[PDB]
């Protein structure tokens, strides 16, 4: 429900959300995304 | 020129435009990670034309 919105805000306004009470499993976020860019500073996708 | 190599690996595929920035030692995506993933330690390069 974060990666396939429409009208993703924009920078002036950036629209935040809170994930918690649930269970992750990133290869969705994987899937549903053409990746240019995983640039991560403070935790790797292999592990996420 | 100035090195003696003892064995050389010439491993070639043909592959998308960000899979060539995909492909490094150490790294992921769909293909990084179930198609060819390289050392960490890679002593070696990769070319791409
Ligand atoms: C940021 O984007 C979220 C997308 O999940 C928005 O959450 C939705 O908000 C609508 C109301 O606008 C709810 O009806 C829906 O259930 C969901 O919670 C979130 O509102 C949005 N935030 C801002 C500030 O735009
Ligand atoms: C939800 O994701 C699907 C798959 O990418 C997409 O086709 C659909 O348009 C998305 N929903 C909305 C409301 O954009």
């Amino acid at each position: 429900e974060v990666f396939n919105a429409t009208r993703f805000a924009s920078v002036y306004a950036w629209n935040r959300t809170r994930i918690s009470n649930c269970v992750a499993d990133y290869s969705v976020l994987y899937n549903f995304a053409p990746f240019f860019a995983f640039k991560c500073y403070g935790v790797s996708p292999t592990k996420l | 020129n100035d090195l003696c190599f003892t064995n050389v690996y010439a491993d070639s595929f043909v592959i998308k435009g960000n899979e060539v920035s995909q492909i490094a030692p150490g790294q992921t995506g769909n293909i990084a990670d179930y198609n060819y993933k390289l050392p960490d330690d890679f002593t070696g390069c990769v070319i791409a034309w």
